[PDB]
């Protein structure tokens, strides 16, 4: 009741999380699929109505929304920023995350590591709106304003600020004062650029990190294949080919065994379509996470706790990946804690005074009041408390003397 | 008119990463999406007058004047 | 009927050890193990702090900890009761079981 | 433009809000539901082809997510903390609850 | 069975929506102090357990 | 000047618009410039 443990050390930290946004536009077309384009078999088709024309509408829903999600995410930005000449970001490393002009697509490094490690039966693939190398200038444009210009381009036009004060900024919103930053500001660059480093060896170490979307490609080249795989099969009908059972049974027998692979073959069409759609909604959820998380991580600063990374949020980097979007989570971890004895309160002359921000605490010896999240002892004063009423209300309150500063100066 | 996935050999005349598209003039300078084509390019009814098809532009550029 | 039931891969026991771990952290840390290892605060100073996040001054606790202390066993006294009282309260996971 | 009504007092109140966080856990082996013994009829929905692996598969989905859903739910925490045996909360009761 | 299956897919799918509900207020509401008006029940938010 | 960060609003610099932490040999371009005491009218009674 009297015992509070302060960190006196912290550790700067990089959470790699990586999220799904968009899956492979397709649209199928279902005669082409059902019939092989044999004309018996579509003037059998033509009399199941909207089964033909349903199917190719959905598709094109779940193909449009890719292309909607994958705008909601990377084009939140007003403007393409590009980032100056000069890197003197205080120390802080911004390169392996900003693009790199050897490589063709201006994509980043890390990018690069990412691109590597993700990896026509009337079936057809459309492209998205916005290639890998428009993408990979909107994760420019969203890390060239997070860089210069703080989350000042997220509520208009980005004001430029050094970057040394924008992470005093970030620490200031963390309930850490923010000369902690600058009497630390190189070992806090070392602790951060150290931290990138590992990304790079921990991204090459296996593909089993990204598993989020490498599970969203083989998931739909499965689907796919599964599908295709479903033109051989029979149904009930004397074979799983059309041409063949038009040149056995004659044309009253035939259109029994056809109808079968009609109904079977569209059957499984509707089965694929409607996996699709669940799919198409599990993804959306997850491109409304990262729209999210655009918005809040990497144009702002979040309170959320474990939201963006575990720690108390800094700031986070965008990178683009196939098929998704990685966040590269910068947090503030704390990491050396000390016990001390503490209180509620203290008394002065007859008066409870209570800390205006941080704790108090003592060594044992002496008493401080120290900020919440990082142990840096101030001698306890007039300025650094209130009062709040009599000596007896609070319970477990200590006595003290209170150093006034203005006393010494009544002494003119 | 768009073939989709086309090669312009199968089917003015351009062809574009999402295939041979007809009837729409080719534009090298980039403007907003107007209408949405596929692989970036987009397609818009601009002045003397014909649709056109060009590379989207995704914003203004701007260089921050960070020091 | 070729039906079956699988058992959870936590069993009940075990979501009750995690349910104990977040509460036991929750009540002697505040939110600081949601960051670091979990640092002891007394509980006193963990309510002034939450109330210094609602814009309520810290002496406004400790002025009243006895009176909000009260408020609150009396609040669990009356969730303990209501939940005795009436399985009516559960609609939201006894609708997962039925349908 | 010149009143305002500021609280002179307060209430702690407690809200119980409850949340589904997993299904029973369920599977189904297609070819014992659709035929059940008969190898006549077992080899007879060979003819339909996948279907009888790709729904006891969007089964097996379901029935592995429900232990995720409770492990991102509830295993947060990375040691569990043990309740001091001298229950010193500064007059708050937690025995209830832990 | 393949009414039923398609069925659970989507019911599945709102269960996971509310563990992750339930995952952000574990995150937000206990392990933190949410101050986003009503997201934790009526009144200012001060813990929950 | 300092200001508040989001409109520009210049107020003289001042021991209670500020405060201290240490020497300036650790802070990365930090300036010189006078700060202001408001008590200083009154040392001057
Ligand atoms: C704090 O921790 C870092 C490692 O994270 C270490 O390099 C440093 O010496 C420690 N102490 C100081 C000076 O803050
Ligand atoms: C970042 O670190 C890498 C390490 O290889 C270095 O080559 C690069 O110049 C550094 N960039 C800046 C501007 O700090
Ligand atoms: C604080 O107290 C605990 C229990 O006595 C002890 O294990 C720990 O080493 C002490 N120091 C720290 C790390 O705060
Ligand atoms: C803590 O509890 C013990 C119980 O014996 C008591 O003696 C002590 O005075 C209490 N201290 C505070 C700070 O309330
Ligand atoms: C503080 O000193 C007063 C006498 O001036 C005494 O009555 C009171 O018990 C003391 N309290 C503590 C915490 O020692
Ligand atoms: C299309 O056909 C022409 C034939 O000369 C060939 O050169 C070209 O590479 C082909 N590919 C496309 C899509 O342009
Ligand atoms: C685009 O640039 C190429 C460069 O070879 C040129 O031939 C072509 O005429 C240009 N088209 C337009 C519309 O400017
Ligand atoms: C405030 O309300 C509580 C009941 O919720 C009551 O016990 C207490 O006496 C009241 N205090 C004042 C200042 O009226
Ligand atoms: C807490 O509640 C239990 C059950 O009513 C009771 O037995 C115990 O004495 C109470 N403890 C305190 C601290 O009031
Ligand atoms: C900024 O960088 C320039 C060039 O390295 C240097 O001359 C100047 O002193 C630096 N200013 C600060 C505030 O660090
Ligand atoms: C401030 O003045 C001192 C001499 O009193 C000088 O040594 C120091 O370099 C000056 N600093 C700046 C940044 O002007």
């Amino acid at each position: 009741n009297n015992s509070i443990a302060i960190p006196t050390n912290f550790t700067i930290s990089v959470t790699t999380e990586i999220l799904p946004v968009s899956m492979t536009k397709t649209s199928v077309d279902c005669t082409m699929y059902i019939c092989g384009d044999s004309t018996e078999c579509s003037n059998l088709l033509l009399q199941y109505g909207s089964f033909c024309t349903q199917l190719n509408r959905a598709l094109t829903g779940i193909a449009v929304e890719q292309d909607k999600n994958t705008q909601e995410v990377f084009a939140q930005v007003k403007q393409i920023y590009k980032t100056p000449p000069i890197k003197d970001f205080g120390g802080f490393n911004f390169s392996q995350i900003l693009p790199d002009p050897s490589k063709p697509s201006k994509r980043s490094f890390i990018e690069d590591l990412l691109f590597n490690k993700v990896t026509f039966n009337g079936l057809t693939v459309l492209p998205p709106l916005l290639t890998d190398e428009m993408i990979a200038q909107y994760t420019s444009a969203l890390l060239a304003g997070t860089i210069t210009s703080g989350w000042t381009f997220g509520a208009g036009a980005a004001l430029q600020i050094p970057f040394a004060m924008q992470m005093a900024y970030r620490f200031n919103g963390i309930g850490v004062t923010q000369n902690v930053l600058y009497e630390n500001q190189k070992l806090i660059a070392n602790q951060f650029n150290s931290a990138i480093g590992k990304i790079q060896d921990s991204l090459s170490s296996t593909a089993s990190a990204l598993g989020k979307l490498q599970d969203v490609v083989n998931q739909n080249a499965q689907a796919l294949n599964t599908l295709v795989k479903q033109l051989s099969s029979n149904f009930g009908a004397i074979s799983s080919v059309l041409n063949d059972i038009l040149s056995r049974l004659d044309p009253p027998e035939a259109e029994v065994q056809i109808d079968r692979l009609i109904t079977g073959r569209l059957q499984s069409l509707q089965t694929y379509v409607t996996q699709q759609l669940i799919r198409a909604a599990e993804i959306r959820a997850s491109a409304n996470l990262a729209a999210t998380k655009m918005s809040e991580c990497v144009l702002g600063q979040s309170k959320r706790v474990d939201f963006c990374g575990k720690g108390y949020h800094l700031m986070s980097f965008p990178q683009s990946a196939p098929h998704g979007v990685v966040f590269l989570h910068v947090t503030y971890v704390p990491a050396q804690e000390k016990n001390f004895t503490t209180a509620p309160a203290i008394c002065h002359d007859g008066k409870a005074h209570f800390p205006r921000e941080g704790v108090f605490v003592s060594n044992g010896t002496h008493w401080f009041v120290t900020q919440r999240n990082f142990y840096e002892p101030q001698i306890i004063t007039t300025d650094n408390t209130f009062v709040s009423g009599n000596c007896d209300v609070v319970i477990g309150i200590v006595n003290n003397t209170v150093y006034d500063p203005l006393q010494p100066e009544l002494d003119s | 008119v768009l073939y989709q996935g086309v090669n312009c050999t199968e089917v003015n005349v351009f062809q574009t990463r999402a295939g041979c598209l007809i009837g729409a003039e080719h534009v090298n300078n980039s403007y907003e999406c107007d209408i949405p084509i596929g692989a970036g390019i987009c397609a818009s009814y601009q002045t003397s007058q014909s649709i056109i098809a060009y590379t989207m532009s995704l914003g203004v550029e701007n260089s921050v004047a960070y020091s």
